């Protein structure tokens, strides 16, 4: 995977590619790596696919119950603390590498979490196999006081660097923008620069090509 | 069977409209210790080729001697040693590529990654890679070590395919290389600020730049960063 | 401890027709998750209407092609410029490979051309020299993806005549050069989608009595 | 692989499959596992494909040189012993070969020799070699008699390979038949298991474990 | 890492680089290794990022609970809590921590806690991979009862050398000043400290 | 423990099990019965790790006999086999798993049909016309593929079984000291004394 | 001693115009030894179909487990479970055994009875969901199946045409794998009828 | 090693060393071979200037190479032992690889080949 | 290769050698003769690593036959055994040693006495009244301790040998497919066809 996070004027934006591997084989050409912990706290995940999904859902569930209990909108630091303490307890065996971001009554935030339970703070971050390709772009083009449209451009460019140059990443670019005072917008397939070309030939077989031994109606009803 | 002791990190390079550019920092690391700081890892051969070497420095110095000796041997009984029968980049590469593969085949490798950059007699740009395994490949941009992971992505934004080479000037190309060297200083734990850069042009020839430094760095934003999560001070 | 072998990825494909033969291969070269080159050819004209590719560890691949090209040269010197027949080339290659039985060339080798009756021929080799003439062969990283597709479309395997109760098989016939290139292009676009080490570009070498033609096609660069 | 050859009243039958594997990957279904060394000598191949194919081809060159030097076809015993002495020199180096040298001469009559890569050399009437050798033995032994006809012997050899091709995951493709007489070897065709299995099931009434 | 803490006339100063690594890749070039466990008790973190963070979080929790019941804890007390965690979990931890704090009675104090979990009270302390290269320098140049400006120069020059030689250290030099006046944060960028 | 076979025919299930018990370079016993009666119309043969085999077989036997007393009813071969599979399926993820392979031959009195189940130590169940565990299968399966017919009698099945034992005695490396044969049908379980 | 490839087997699923198809081979073996040629790998709970490849003892165990769970679901909910919901239940159940997992490669297929939308999905052994518009593959010949499906597949195929495509994908993939084959079954699934066809394939 | 070419051509196309070796044969005691319908007989001369000999232990003129082949000779006695030894070794080597004793033609061809090798090898006569 | 025995009696030496050749789970041959005649009154049986056995036996056979032709004389069993021991004693410190164990049974015509030598692959020679290699000895030695007498006839020796084979067939794990028996005496070497 390639995943990034970029802070801007009035909030934060995160992005991710959509490739899912299984050894050298591409299992899913368009999987969703952007996860919703709460309405305005989102999470980009890299590493063991089941772990990033499971850990994000568990903490997301507990965050919802906490929000109802306290009658308050959830904070990013709460999600951060709950995630890191969970991961640390499992001594790295739960292979989740996360970029946590969102807006809350305190302001806008951007963090990263590693499988062993260490957290880092920053204005721009990148995780996954294509993090070096992405970070190279971020280090070259990032500046202080980015606008919304500039941060989306920088974030998606960093993901593209991973898509093209890293074999672990590919296909499309997902984006989620979290601005202060507004609803978070989830931009599924924000870019689709890897469309499959028309095939040279149709492989529709003449009916009856396959040899059959038995037929039978299956009963699905009661 | 070897293990590398004193080592050199990334070497980066690319093609442009009239020639090729190559660069590499001046560090000789001893594990985590940044032991030697005056190490030149770009070695010119004639006035038309530059060999950039990463990996073990003792093996680099051996290769230096071989190239030095190659120039001597070519001059023997050769009236056109500074003209038609001068050493080409393609000759120098193939020689090294032969040596590297012979050494790996004897289970006693020269623990290096090498990039031969230069210009041929007919004006064509030459840029090709070879390493301890004897593996060879060519591309509009080439880089070793961390450079492969961080520099190539940046350099490929300038020259993504063959047709982008005529469209790329020497000013634009050098700017990209110098930028890449800064990124490597940010992110490679075995890199140094000081580096060397070489340009081989079909018109202006060989330009060798020593004692360059990474500059125009962004560090100011660091002061705003506090704690690792919930600290406010 | 030093490891003398490496994996440079890529995949190759050979198909034979009635009066022609093709040998295709992608132009991508890799190590681990990095791309080394987007255009590094590994299918070569070796003279005497013989095309060759040795996919796998590129250093061993280059060494082998280099030695066979040299073998062809010395065959002319020692035997009065006689044309090296495809069957003779194959047997010679076996001895090159088996010569290093106890320190092998880590490559899958395929050659293509015309036999002495003018008919299309494809031979394939394992790393230590066992060989076999076939109508059809894929080799390299995505061989397991492409090969069963070829069984189905080139040799009409598992295809029966419609309405014959799976009793009459679909009859074997030679394919036109136009139809074969269609299958090659579709095979490589499919392999590019699902294998990370396959992409960037496709280079096909076609072999007829007139000589050796080339064709190039773009592939997805992610 | 699965290969067999047995001696009987009417000479020697030799039968092999045609599959080649690299782990669980079925690499080929059309491999020629019988080498025709000369009009009176055959060799079977099991184990490492390159090892078998290279050395049994080399073997035929040595036997050609024998008849040039001695003005006489090489004996089956001498032929098999050249191979066994060769592989013995490479003992421990990691060659993988399970071979059977089958042929006829005047002095010996019909003869079969088992030769493998750890140096074992055995004369005998019946042998099965390969990963599916046990499956072939089961059918072959339970139906074998010396007084089989040429027609029945050919079928039993074919049927024994089919049995192994079915059960052994690393055997299959097609059956190659050979018959060796006083006049030399005779090829009895390539038989694809795809069609042969169903033809045998219907006509013989066997293979009741399979869904018809 | 390269980290150090130095006592002086008016209190104590903590110092650190900003580099976090995965092998040879710098995962974070602007890391803050100086962290607050109490108003005027801070620590320098070296070793595993995950372990030192987990530990520092637990210590902050303990000292917050201590304050609620018994008032402000001593610097010695804080070091004892760090020790208790590091010693009792020595088999599962990779943490080299320097504890530094300012009392009004005891003034500036520095306690260092190596891998084993042992406690050592010192006038000044150095630790982390890059500390090996400055034992000679720091021993020759340290004096007791230095001024604020002198101590800042001592830490700056020391960490500058540690960074110069250690590949596992780099980025900016962060510092935290602990005195009766309050808490002051300082930062120093490469362009300044490299050419010292 | 080594050779256990099973053949289902028209009206019965026939189990054959080797008599040898070997440990080291000594055959300690040549008359061992590697089977337990689970119920009047259900028989289980077993083979595997020393100790584990008998301990497991008797544990199953006790449980099925307990069920029979409680409900005053005989469980079907299908039900018994499913119980056995689950016990092995639990076992494989235990601290120390049972390393036992079994064949369950039974006659279902409600369906009036013979049934043969093959279950390995992992808990892998399959119903078969003929079955075998261990190296035996590598000879007997291909043999039975050829000679087996579904409508055979018990006498035809015993001849078919003799054909298997002969092949094993010819081609197997170890001396397994012959077999004990038992038949399961509508009238229950009985042993063939002369084989 | 690699649990996922001791017994062998494959499963594949595809979508079409207002229909779905799921297919599997019939082999169960012990490494090289082929043991059974009747071992089906596709099960169904109401109108939701589940295929499972991998270690056979776990295939059986999980079938029994999801039958158990879907039966209790139906009693309490008073309706049949839908493919989208069932997918989530499979994921939950597998991840519950995160550090001692069932060695399986399950595949869900079915049509949602309310919306009428065709649905397919795949999982890894610890429960990661892989949703797809086009096709899902699983088993010892997964590489082969990926290659066949990616080239043969086109969208919006009619049930009769879709049958040919999925059948040819399974057959030609199985013939390039030693541990797969020995017979095959294909399920064609329309909104309110389901046809099951046994394929004739080579028995080696 | 001693390399000298002792057997060489002369202007008239003769190899004198080979021809002088024939003179040594002409000096040696007579030997005769006659083959019948079902047998072969080898006759040999023994010079009678040697009395007080011990015929029990004195080397016999006819030598067994194998149980089915014999070899007699004329010329230098010491030289003959070397050929006989080489022949006896080759006889056992043939049985070992071909699993069949040598033919008389083969054994002769081998011995003749050894004799030839000494006519164009350096350092030997 | 597995079972080789030897018994020296009053006027002869008797060697017994198993007929089975096994490789993996298959008995490839059940009529193998694990012996070579070194000279008219000397016989050597062998057992050990596949290939090595026959290669070694024939190599010795060739050397002894070469000696016989050269000297027109038969070497004594004592002389042959010492030659064999030295060849094995060289072998053990080679790059790849012969892993072969042998028994040499011969009749010395000058002494008019039978002689039996046991030599292992290390080159460890001992003259014995009765000998065995491999696991066979663990049964046969104690048996012969009890039943053997020095003044026995050849017929008494064959009965004593039958008593050994019976015990091995009863208690050995592997089926060795019987034995080929050969007798060495004043009249040379001959094979017993019905055993
Ligand atoms: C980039 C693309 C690569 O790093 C991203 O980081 C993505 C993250 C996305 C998916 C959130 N990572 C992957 O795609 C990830 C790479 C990976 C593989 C293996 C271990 C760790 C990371 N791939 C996966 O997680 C796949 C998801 C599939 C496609 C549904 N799962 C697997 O590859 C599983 C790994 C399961 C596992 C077990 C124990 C510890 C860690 C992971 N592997 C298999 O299923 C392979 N095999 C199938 C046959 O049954 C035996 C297991
Ligand atoms: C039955 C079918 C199986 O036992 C037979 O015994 C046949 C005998 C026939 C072919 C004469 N045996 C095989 O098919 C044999 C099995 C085998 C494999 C490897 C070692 C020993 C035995 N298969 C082969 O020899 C294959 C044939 C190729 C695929 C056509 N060859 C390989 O596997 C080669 C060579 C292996 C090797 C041996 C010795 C030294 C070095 C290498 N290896 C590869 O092709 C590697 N691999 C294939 C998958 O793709 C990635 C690379
Ligand atoms: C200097 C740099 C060294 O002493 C400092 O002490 C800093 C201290 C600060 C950051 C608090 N130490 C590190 O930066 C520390 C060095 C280190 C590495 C490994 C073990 C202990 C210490 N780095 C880390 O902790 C990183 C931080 C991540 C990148 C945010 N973590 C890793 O490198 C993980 C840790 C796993 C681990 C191993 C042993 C004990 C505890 C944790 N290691 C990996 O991910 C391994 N990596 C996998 C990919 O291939 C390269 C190796
Ligand atoms: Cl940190
Ligand atoms: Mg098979
Ligand atoms: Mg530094
Ligand atoms: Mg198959």
């Amino acid at each position: 995977t390639t995943i990034v996070g970029v802070k801007f004027n009035n909030g934060v934006v995160i992005a991710a590619d959509t490739r899912s591997t299984q050894g050298p084989i591409v299992a899913d050409k368009n999987c969703a790596k952007l996860h919703r912990i709460s309405p305005k706290i989102w999470c980009a995940g890299a590493g063991t696919a089941a772990d990033t999904e499971a850990v994000t859902q568990l903490i997301g569930s507990n965050i919802e119950l906490h929000s109802l209990y306290t009658s308050r909108e959830p904070r990013v630091v709460s999600a951060l603390q709950m995630l890191k303490q969970h991961l640390f307890k499992y001594q790295g065996h739960i292979g989740a590498y996360l970029i946590v971001a969102g807006v809350d009554p305190t302001g806008s935030h951007l963090f990263s979490i590693h499988a062993h339970g260490s957290t880092d703070v920053g204005y721009y971050l990148s995780l996954g196999s294509g993090s070096l390709a992405a970070m190279a772009v971020l280090e070259s083009h990032w500046k202080q006081d980015l606008t919304k449209e500039e941060a989306i451009k920088l974030a998606s460019d960093a993901i593209q660097a991973g898509i093209w140059n890293d074999l672990g990443s590919g296909s499309n670019v997902d984006v989620c923008v979290m601005e202060i005072g507004k609803d978070a917008e989830y931009l599924r397939n924000y870019l689709t620069p890897n469309v499959r070309e028309e095939k040279q030939k149709s492989y529709k077989f003449p009916r009856g090509t396959t040899a059959v031994l038995k037929e039978s109606i299956v009963n699905i009803c009661d | 069977t070897q293990q590398p002791i004193v080592t050199g990190t990334s070497v980066i390079s690319m093609k442009y409209d009239n020639g090729v550019i190559i660069a590499a920092d001046n560090l000789g690391s001893y594990g985590s210790l940044l032991r030697f700081n005056g190490v030149e890892r770009l070695i010119p051969v004639g006035d038309n080729t530059v060999v950039g070497i990463s990996g073990d420095i003792s093996d680099m110095q051996h290769i230096e001697r071989l190239l030095k000796d190659l120039v001597t041997e070519n001059a023997y009984d050769n009236p056109l040693a500074d003209a038609e029968e001068a050493l080409e980049p393609s000759y120098i590469f193939e020689y090294l590529a032969t040596v590297m593969y012979q050494r790996r085949s004897k289970m006693n490798p020269l623990w290096n990654a090498i990039i031969v950059a230069g210009v041929q007699s007919n004006g064509d740009q030459f840029l090709r890679y070879v390493n301890l395994l004897g593996v060879t490949y060519s591309s509009p941009t080439l880089a070793t070590g961390f450079g492969a992971h961080m520099a190539n992505p940046l350099l490929r934004k300038v020259v993504d395919r063959e047709s982008d080479i005529p469209k790329t000037t020497v000013q634009v190309a050098e700017e990209a290389i110098v930028n890449a060297m800064r990124v490597l200083y940010y992110r490679d734990a075995r890199s140094s600020r000081n580096f060397s850069l070489a340009i081989i042009d079909k018109n202006t020839g060989l330009t060798f730049k020593k004692n360059l430094q990474v500059e125009n760095m962004k560090w100011d934003f660091a002061k705003d960063i506090k704690g690792y999560g919930t600290q406010k001070i | 401890q030093f490891n003398p072998y490496g994996d440079n990825g890529g995949t190759i494909l050979g198909i034979a027709g009635e009066d022609f033969a093709v040998l295709a291969g992608d132009t991508r070269n890799i190590t681990d998750y990095s791309i080394n080159s987007r255009y590094e050819p590994k299918v070569f004209d070796c003279g005497d209407n013989i095309v060759m590719s040795a996919n796998g560890f590129a250093a061993d691949g280059d060494a082998l092609v280099k030695r066979f090209k040299n073998s062809v040269k010395w065959y002319h010197f020692d035997h009065n410029d006689k044309k090296l027949s495809i069957n003779s080339a194959a047997r010679n290659i076996q001895h090159l490979l088996y010569g290093k039985r106890f320190f092998p060339y880590y490559v899958h080798t395929i050659i293509a051309g015309l036999d002495e009756d003018g008919k299309g021929a494809v031979y394939s080799f394992d790393p230590v020299g066992s060989y076999e003439r076939e109508q059809c062969r894929a080799g390299g990283a995505a061989a397991s993806l492409i090969m069963p597709f070829l069984d189905n479309q080139v040799n009409f395997k598992n295809q029966y005549e419609p309405g014959t109760n799976g009793k009459v098989k679909k009859p074997l016939k030679y394919l036109s050069v136009e139809e074969v290139i269609k299958l090659v292009r579709d095979s490589f676009t499919s392999a590019t989608e699902r294998h990370i080490q396959v992409g960037d570009g496709l280079e096909i070498l076609i072999v007829t009595k007139d000589g050796v033609r080339k064709e190039f096609y773009e592939l997805k660069r992610d | 692989t699965t290969t067999l050859a047995f001696r009987f009243q009417g000479g020697i039958i030799v039968a092999v499959d045609s599959r080649a594997t690299a782990g669980n990957w079925v690499a080929s279904q059309t491999v020629k596992k019988v080498i025709e060394i000369n009009p009176f000598l055959l060799g079977t191949m099991a184990g490492g494909a390159a090892d078998c194919q290279f050395w049994e081809t080399w073997l035929g060159s040595q036997f050609r040189l024998h008849e040039l030097r001695e003005k006489e076809r090489i004996s089956v015993a001498a032929a098999s012993k050249i191979l066994s002495n060769l592989v013995y020199q490479y003992k421990g180096a990691g060659l993988s070969m399970g071979t059977m040298i089958c042929g006829y001469t005047r002095k010996e009559g019909p003869t079969i020799y088992y030769v493998d890569s750890d140096g074992t050399r055995l004369k005998g009437d019946i042998f099965c070699v390969g990963s599916g050798q046990t499956f072939a033995y089961g059918v072959l032994d339970s139906n074998y008699k010396w007084d089989l006809s040429v027609e029945d012997a050919l079928y039993l050899g074919k049927r024994s390979i089919l049995a192994a091709a079915h059960r052994d995951a690393y055997s299959g493709g097609s059956v190659n038949l050979y018959h060796v007489t006083e006049d030399g070897w005779i090829y009895h065709g390539n038989h694809d298991v795809g069609e042969l299995f169903w033809k045998v099931k219907e006509e013989e009434g066997s293979f009741n474990n399979v869904i018809g | 890492t390269s980290i150090m803490a130095v006592t002086f006339k008016d209190g104590v100063i903590l110092g650190a680089d900003s580099r976090t690594t995965t092998g040879a890749y710098i995962a974070n070039r602007v890391t803050d290794k100086l962290t607050r466990v109490h108003d005027k008790i801070w620590c320098c973190r070296s070793g595993s990022a995950a372990d030192t963070q987990a530990i520092a979080d637990i210590v902050q929790y303990h000292l917050e609970l201590y304050t609620s019941q018994y008032g402000t804890p001593s610097t010695e007390t804080a070091a004892s809590v760090f020790k208790e965690l590091c010693y009792e979990n020595k088999d599962n931890l990779t943490a080299g921590i320097i504890v530094a704090g300012y009392d009004d009675k005891n003034k500036g104090e520095v306690y260092t806690i190596p891998l084993g979990g042992s406690v050592h009270k010192l006038p000044y302390a150095i630790a982390g991979s890059g500390s090996t290269f400055i034992y000679g320098y720091c021993d020759k140049n340290f004096r007791e009862n230095m001024s604020k400006e002198e101590t800042v120069d001592f830490i700056k020059h020391s960490l500058s050398q540690a960074i110069k030689w250690d590949g596992s250290s780099g980025g900016v030099i962060r510092m935290v000043v602990l005195t009766a006046a309050g808490v002051e944060r300082l930062i120093f960028y490469p362009d300044e400290y490299e050419q010292l | 423990m080594d050779i256990i076979l099973g053949i289902r025919v028209q009206d019965s299930v026939i189990l054959a099990s080797s008599k040898a018990v070997t440990r080291g370079i000594s055959v300690l016993k040549d008359s061992d019965d590697k089977t337990r009666q689970l119920s009047p119309h259900t028989l289980m043969s077993f083979a595997g790790e020393a100790g584990d085999t008998v301990q497991f077989a008797e544990y199953i036997q006790a449980n099925i006999q307990l069920y029979s007393i409680r409900e005053d009813y005989e469980l079907s071969p299908q039900a018994v086999s499913s119980f056995v599979r689950q016990e092995l399926a639990k076992s494989i993820r235990s601290r120390r798993p049972y390393q036992v392979n079994v064949l369950i031959g039974g006659y279902d009195k409600k369906k009036n049909k013979p049934e043969l189940y093959q279950i390995d130590y992992l808990g892998t169940k399959v119903e078969l016309p003929y079955g075998a565990h261990g190296y035996s299968g590598f000879y007997t399966f291909s043999l039975l593929d050829h000679h087996y017919r579904p409508d055979m009698t018990t006498e035809e099945g015993l001849d078919l079984l003799k054909l298997c034992v002969q092949e094993l005695e010819k081609r197997m490396p170890m001396d397994f000291k012959g077999v004990i044969v038992k038949i399961v049908d509508k009238d229950g379980i009985r042993q063939v004394d002369d084989f | 001693s690699d649990p996922s490839s001791i017994n062998g087997g494959i499963v594949v699923a595809m979508t079409g115009k207002d229909c779905v198809a799921i297919a599997c081979d019939l082999r169960l073996g012990s490494q090289s030894l082929g043991v059974s040629n009747k071992f089906e790998k596709i099960f169904h709970y109401g109108h939701v179909f589940l295929g499972i490849t991998g270690l056979a003892t776990d295939v059986t165990t999980l079938n029994e487990m999801f039958r158990y769970k879907t039966n209790l679901y139906k009693l309490k909910e008073e309706r049949a479970i839908e493919p989208e919901t069932f997918t989530q239940l499979v994921s939950s159940s597998l991840y519950e055994r995160r550090f001692g997992p069932y060695f399986v490669g399950p595949v869900v297929a079915g049509i949602n009875s309310k919306s009428g939308k065709p649905f397919i999905a795949g999982f890894d052994l610890i429960g990661c969901i892989d949703e797809a518009k086009d096709f899902i593959v699983s088993g010892t010949a997964s590489d082969q199946l990926f290659g066949m499906c990616e080239s043969l597949y086109e969208p919006n195929l009619e049930p009769e045409d879709l049958f040919e495509t999925i059948s040819q994908a399974l057959l030609n993939a199985a013939d390039r794998d030693a541990l797969s084959g020995w017979g095959a079954v294909v399920y064609i699934i329309k909104k309110d009828e389901v046809v099951k066809r046994y394929l004739k394939m080579r028995q080696d | 090693g001693y390399d000298r070419a002792l057997s060489i051509f002369s202007p008239d196309g003769h190899i004198f060393q080979v021809e002088y070796a024939l003179e040594a044969v002409k000096r040696g005691t007579c030997a005769v071979g006659v083959k019948g319908k079902n047998c072969v007989v080898l006759g040999c001369e023994r010079r009678s200037t040697l009395k007080l000999q011990d015929t029990r232990i004195t080397p016999s003129k006819v030598s067994k190479i194998d149980s089915h082949v014999v070899l007699s000779f004329s010329g230098l006695n010491a030289d003959s032992r070397i050929l006989i030894e080489k022949a006896r070794v080759e006889a056992q080597s043939h049985r070992l690889t071909l699993e069949d004793p040598v033919t008389v033609e083969y054994l002769t061809r081998y011995v003749a080949g050894v004799q030839q090798r000494y006519t164009q090898s350096g350092g030997v006569r």
